[PDB]
């Protein structure tokens, strides 16, 4: 008998994740407010406190504008429904400019460079409605059926 | 409670049978286990060898027959290439769905 | 160097007698090694195999 | 490639070639920065460049 030996890849990234090292900036005075985001969806403000400084943050709905992109932490989130969340009345990580993975709802890759398409509810999709300013940052792989791109976020 | 033989996510293989109309293939059943042996070693990318068989116990005369021109039988060869796995026999695989489907367990 | 998926070819004995044919081509060609490497299942991307002496 | 001293704050205009020019046929969202120097034959101009 003959022996063999075998190899295997390791995946290149996960939802909510910081693709690289370049210039980005994290706000974490916002809070969440009536009900909770998935880690990798766009969020939105609804209020912002005058003199105490909190933002009130909460998941994105049809005819708004999108502020920023939740991001992975292992110490400030909850798991829940087989995924991490952030709950209702907490601290909560928002990416306002930098390169990032998130969740996608689309099926073919998109051009580098062009306009990022949002649906209803928070996830990148194509010929969606609510318009954006951030890019596509040239990043398209799957993480066991789950689909992923690389945005490129402004700061609003 | 899910049994051993409905689990989900279990490799099944479908095979030819062993016993056509009491016509015996000796062959047939050495490349199949043959088939699973590799098919658990490179499933988990080397870190999990096979070592149990379980068959019914009514096929133990196709492993008996002789092989031709020569003198030790397809268990003796089977035995001599892959030493160092134990082979039983196991009277709850003659019938697995209640209508006479029978298996064999690697 | 051959893929692994084709170790059991090398096992198949030959007719009227009780070895295989690795044990005959080991003991005609002495201080040769044949291994397995995972890495030659796919060479081009689409499949094709490979041995590699 | 130009001759004159370029307006602070407005938009650069790049060349064929991909050097400046104050009259291009390719449109940037780049900057001038003030800058205006030459070295040795060499005519160069100070750019502020924005994030795609």
């Amino acid at each position: 008998q003959i022996n063999a030996s075998y190899q295997r890849d390791m995946a290149i990234a996960l939802p909510g994740m910081v693709a690289d090292t370049s210039k980005y900036n994290i706000d974490g005075a916002c809070v969440v407010n009536e009900g909770d985001v998935l880690v990798g969806a766009a969020v939105q403000v609804v209020q912002a406190q005058a003199v105490d400084g909190h933002k009130l943050v909460k998941a994105l709905t049809t005819g708004t504008t999108p502020y920023g992109v939740a991001i992975r932490s292992h110490w400030q989130t909850v798991n829940a429904q087989n995924q991490m969340i952030y709950e209702d009345g907490g601290a909560i990580n928002v990416m306002t400019s930098g390169r990032v993975w998130m969740l996608s709802k689309s099926t073919e890759a998109p051009t580098f460079g062009s306009a990022v398409k949002l649906d209803v509810d928070g996830q990148e999709k194509s010929d969606g409605t609510i318009e954006t300013t951030w890019t596509y940052a040239g990043g398209w792989t799957k993480y066991k059926d789950i689909q992923l791109v690389e945005v490129q976020l402004h700061q609003l | 409670i899910v049994s051993v033989f409905n689990h989900p996510n279990i490799t099944k293989i479908t095979s030819g049978k062993w016993i056509d109309a009491s016509t015996m293939k000796p062959e047939t059943a050495e490349a199949e286990l043959t088939q699973a042996i590799e098919t658990i070693e490179t499933i988990t990318r080397g870190q999990h060898r096979a070592t149990n068989i379980l068959i019914p116990p009514s096929m133990r005369k196709v492993l008996a027959i002789r092989m031709p021109e020569t003198t030790m039988s397809y268990l003796d060869y089977f035995k001599s290439q892959n030493s160092g796995i134990e082979i039983d026999s196991i009277a709850e695989l003659e019938d697995i769905d209640g209508a006479g489907t029978k298996g064999v367990l690697v």
